[PDB]
């Protein structure tokens, strides 16, 4: 996208794809779950005996 | 041209037409137009 040959419509399409993939990143982070625990949605720690 | 920021090559373009090459009133036979000018306040003051 950063090249200057692209026009406004091309930039709009590329940014639409970028926004979709950012939404996918957020969705995967939110929905990834193990045993009812959101592993990627918290900044905590886990203790194993 | 590269994969990092600011790593580009610039192509300069020019406005090419009659205006930027002159040739406006080429006037080989002596009949043509000039589209003289637009007046201003300095011109009005000079005219009086």
């Amino acid at each position: 996208a950063t090249t200057g040959t692209n026009s406004d419509s091309d930039l709009d399409s590329i940014q639409d794809e970028i926004k979709s993939r950012l939404d996918e990143i957020d969705r995967v982070s939110g929905q990834t779950q193990f045993n009812g625990v959101n592993v990627l949605a918290k900044d905590g720690s886990m203790k194993i005996q | 041209v590269g994969a990092n920021d600011g790593e580009t090559i610039t192509i300069d373009l020019k406005k090419i037409d009659s205006d930027t090459l002159g040739l406006n009133g080429f006037n080989v036979n002596g009949k043509g137009t000039i589209t003289n000018k637009a007046a201003t306040v300095s011109d009005l003051t000079s005219a009086g």
